[PDB]
């Protein structure tokens, strides 16, 4: 059934140009417009335009003729958007779509910066002693000093959902991000389970699995 | 260019109540309007297409109303997982505009933070910077205040907070506050103190460690 796989995040240099794929799966590509939308961090989305693969009809939101160029390749079912002369304002999540009312893709995160890519340092968070408050202990990982967003934390290689909390990444003084992912267990359990946090930073292929 | 205007912008409304989010087109979309709910780093989902038609998995507690220029989303037995942003989009006449969004926090009665403090891990100390993290877990409302005392010096300026989305289930928040010090400044003090205030706590709780 309808799946649209987008490119992973890209860090791109100012004044340059990035090219985002939307690889359409599980439907026939050639009779459905793919629309593009851009949502910045904590804001609204606006519509970029659409590229109907097939009769190659494209229409752009006027504020984007020039900065984007929608394009499609009829054979691997991939629409593309290219964003030209990238600038800080172009940093946002860009999304593709299946029709008028369709299925959205996952979102590709563009950071447009001058800075270099840093994969994260994973620090441990574990308390100085038990009975810190209640019969609940907390453990966590500090994914400190990485660039660009996003990092994904998972506990026990996906097997631990009950009690994790991974905070929104924070932008530090240095211009790199930090983020804590903590888990709360009852105290009983310090020994019942092994805690592993798996940190992923795909923009710099850094994959760590810490244990706490 | 035909602009949709959404109202209200924010809504804190209790479970079980009934919500009404309206969205007015600047001129007439002919009931080509979609409503979306977007949660916190994800793809929007389709609630209602064609200004009243329910999208495939949506609950019955959602209805699309409207015509001409005044369209409406109504959620009637509001539940814990109905928080998030709702957006309406009009599909008649390019450009296909988005409304301004509505953020819905589903209201809860008070809950007090359960506070933890974490010392700088040695691996980190040995890199020249030392972060002390304080955690307020599962509280409500979102407004909590954290004060660091590094000895008994009220640190004003060297901490950053971050807060989770409300939980799908219990509708409570959590918050971290990272304090950042040079290896120097952390090794030249013993008491590190996280002191949390929150309506819901009778009297401010303070967590601390030494070294």
């Amino acid at each position: 059934q309808v799946q649209l796989q987008q490119s992973d995040a890209e860090l791109v240099k100012p004044g340059a140009s990035v090219k985002i794929s939307c690889k359409a799966s599980g439907y026939t590509f050639t009779d459905h417009a793919i629309h593009w939308a851009k949502q910045k961090p904590e804001q609204g989305l606006e519509w970029i335009g659409y590229i109907s693969p097939g009769n190659d009809d494209i229409k752009y939101n006027e504020k984007f003729k020039g900065k984007a160029t929608l394009t499609a390749d009829k054979s691997s079912s991939t629409a593309y958007m290219q964003l030209n002369s990238l600038t800080s304002e172009d940093s946002a999540v860009y999304f593709c779509k299946r029709s008028y009312y369709g299925h959205w893709g996952q979102g590709t995160t563009l950071t447009v910066s001058s800075a270099s890519t840093k994969g994260p340092s994973v620090f441990p968070l574990a308390p100085c002693s038990r009975s810190t408050s209640e019969s609940t202990a907390a453990l966590g990982c500090l994914v400190k000093d990485y660039f660009p967003e996003p990092v994904t934390v998972s506990w026990n290689s996906g097997a631990l959902t009950s009690g994790v909390h991974t905070f929104p990444a924070v932008l530090q003084s240095s211009g790199l991000y930090s983020l804590s992912s903590v888990v709360t267990v009852p105290s009983s359990s310090l020994g019942t389970k092994t805690y592993t946090c798996n940190v992923d930073h795909k923009p710099s292929n850094t994959k760590v699995d810490k244990r706490v | 260019d035909i602009q949709m205007t959404q109202s209200p912008a924010s809504l804190s409304v209790s479970v079980g109540e009934t919500v009404t989010i309206t969205c007015r087109a600047s001129e007439n979309i002919y009931s080509n309007l979609a409503w979306y709910q977007q949660k916190q780093g994800k793809s929007p989902q389709l609630l209602v297409y064609a200004a009243t038609n329910l999208a495939d998995g949506v609950p019955s507690r959602f209805s699309g109303s409207g015509s001409g220029t005044q369209y409406s989303l109504k959620i009637n037995s509001l539940q814990s997982e109905d928080f998030g942003s709702y957006y309406c989009q009009h599909f008649w006449g390019t450009p296909y505009t988005f409304g301004g969004g509505t953020r819905l926090e589903i209201k809860r009665a008070d809950a007090a933070p359960t506070v933890f403090i974490f010392p700088p891990s040695d691996e980190q100390l040995k890199s020249g910077t030392a972060s002390v993290v304080c955690l307020l877990n599962n509280f409500y409302p979102r407004e909590a205040k954290v004060q660091w005392k590094v000895d008994n010096a009220l640190q004003s300026g060297n901490s950053q907070e971050s807060v989770t989305e409300q939980d799908s289930k219990d509708s409570t928040y959590s918050l971290s506050s990272t304090l950042t010090l040079s290896k120097a400044d952390y090794e030249k003090h013993k008491v590190y103190a996280c002191e949390v205030t929150h309506q819901g706590l009778s009297s401010p709780v303070t967590k601390s460690f030494n070294r």
